[PDB]
């Protein structure tokens, strides 16, 4: 019944900035409104609740503001510890959570090492063909893959995953497999992936011909 | 005291 | 120091049964109302029960009334979600979170978290994971860099670990998160950049842990010599 929504999806500072995120509620939600931190594989922290009052312990970089439907979160000057998942929540009609704002470290541009790898032969005896590619040590993380069978853009049949920030380059890396049958898989021979990346001045591919 | 929910409403009441 | 802590996560079916317990130590229990807390990567934290100082005084969210019921007994400080007739979209992480509970100034805030317990609603089998090497190709820069790695493919449930050459070659390794195929079954790869004209030479295994299907595999990764 009532949505909140969070802007920006993900924020890139360095430590010593201020961080302002937001948050927006579908209806009014007087001050019913808190705020929670979240790092990976830990629990979420209450931070603030009751749109502005700071929860015990927690330190005083940490503001909340706002009252109806515009909230703002602000950390006055990042720590290395505040970079993280944030989230607001409502309490005016039932219980919501907005969708949360990821923190993550700034860095110069970098552009990703492309690999391709053709599925193995040991694999193709079971009767299905992977095939892996890798994007290594990038920033910032958002990339586009594409797959191109017989140079035809593929559609539906690869999956991806992408690695939490590195903690000492603060780049990301992505794997991207495309399954398909061998018997579909000896239909075709060339078997590429272009990937797109503000770090490479036009879109770059990496391919290999089946048998080879 | 009891915690009431009111079409979404949350209240506390309390004899 | 307050501390929550859930257990009665895991692996089980659709339509079956499941119930959670929530430990608490450092604060006086019956003075608090309780939550349940789920969250997914797809989306996000959702608001699943409530139960607060009076043990029948209960709420739930639309999509688990009926089927969870939220409970507690206070002479042994603990929290209960039993779970019926579960869905593969059950599927998520279960958080234990007391409620502020300052009837005076705040409610319905979560002032303490648990640290979560995994549930997976899963009509799948364990299975342990096929490995294929990610070849290192005979086409990289010669005085550069390449890059070569394991595929993990079809396990079930998680979670596997994967080193390589028994943990004394961490730099460089990338493990990616694990994916859920459509047949239900997991994959993952793991990779690792390395100079260029060391691949001739310098051996490199992957060595995968799935210990739900106690399978152990150590693979030997080596060049495609087109
Ligand atoms: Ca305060
Ligand atoms: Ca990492
Ligand atoms: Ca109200
Ligand atoms: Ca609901
Ligand atoms: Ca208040």
């Amino acid at each position: 019944e009532l949505t909140l929504t969070q802007s920006p999806a993900t924020l890139s500072l360095s430590p010593g900035e201020r961080a302002t995120l937001s948050c927006r509620a579908s209806q009014s939600v007087s001050s019913y409104l808190a705020w929670y931190q979240q790092k990976p594989g830990q629990a979420p922290r209450l931070l603030i609740y009751d749109a502005s009052n700071r929860a015990t312990g927690i330190p005083a970089r940490f503001s909340g503001s706002g009252s109806g439907t515009d909230f703002t979160l602000t950390i006055s000057s990042l720590e290395p510890e505040d970079f993280a998942v944030y989230y607001c929540q409502q309490r005016s009609n039932w219980i919501t959570f907005g969708q949360g704002t990821r923190l993550e470290i700034k860095r110069t541009v970098a552009a990703p090492s492309v690999f391709i790898f053709p599925p193995s032969d040991e694999q193709l005896k079971s009767g299905t063909a992977s095939v892996v590619c890798l994007l290594n040590n990038f920033y910032p993380r958002e990339a586009k893959v594409q797959w191109k069978v017989d140079n035809a853009l593929q559609s539906g049949n690869s999956q991806e995953s992408v690695t939490e920030q590195d903690s000492k380059d603060s780049t990301y890396s992505l794997s991207n497999t495309l399954t398909l049958s061998k018997a579909d898989y000896e239909k075709h021979k060339v078997y590429a992936c272009e990937v797109t990346h503000q770090g490479l001045s036009s879109p770059v591919t990496k391919s290999f011909n089946r048998g080879e | 005291c009891q915690l009431i929910n009111t079409n979404g409403s949350w209240h506390i009441n309390c004899k | 120091e307050v501390q929550l802590l859930e257990s009665g996560g895991g692996v089980v079916q659709p339509g079956r049964s499941l119930r959670l317990s929530c430990t608490a130590s450092g604060f006086t229990f019956n003075n608090y109302g309780m939550h349940w807390v789920r969250q997914t990567p797809g989306k996000g934290l959702e608001w699943l029960a409530v139960i607060w100082f009076d043990e029948n005084n209960k709420y739930y969210a639309d999509s688990v009334r009926g089927r969870f019921t939220i409970s507690r007994d206070n002479s042994k400080n603990t929290l209960f979600l039993q779970m019926n007739s579960l869905k593969t979209e059950d599927t998520a992480m279960y958080y234990c979170a007391r409620d502020i509970s300052l009837v005076r100034d705040a409610f319905i805030y979560f002032d303490f978290w648990g640290l979560g317990t995994l549930v997976t609603v899963s009509s799948a089998s364990t299975k342990g994971p096929s490995v294929f090497p990610l070849a290192p190709s005979s086409k990289s820069t010669s005085g550069g860099t390449a890059a070569l790695g394991c595929l993990v493919k079809d396990y079930f449930p998680e979670p596997v670990t994967v080193s390589w050459n028994s943990g004394a070659l961490t730099s460089g390794v990338h493990t990616f998160p694990a994916v859920l195929q459509s047949s239900g079954l997991y994959s993952l790869s793991s990779v690792v950049t390395v100079p260029s004209s060391s691949l001739g030479t310098q051996t490199y295994i992957c060595n995968v842990n799935h210990k739900p299907s106690n399978t152990k595999v150590d693979k030997k990764v080596e060049p495609k010599s087109c």
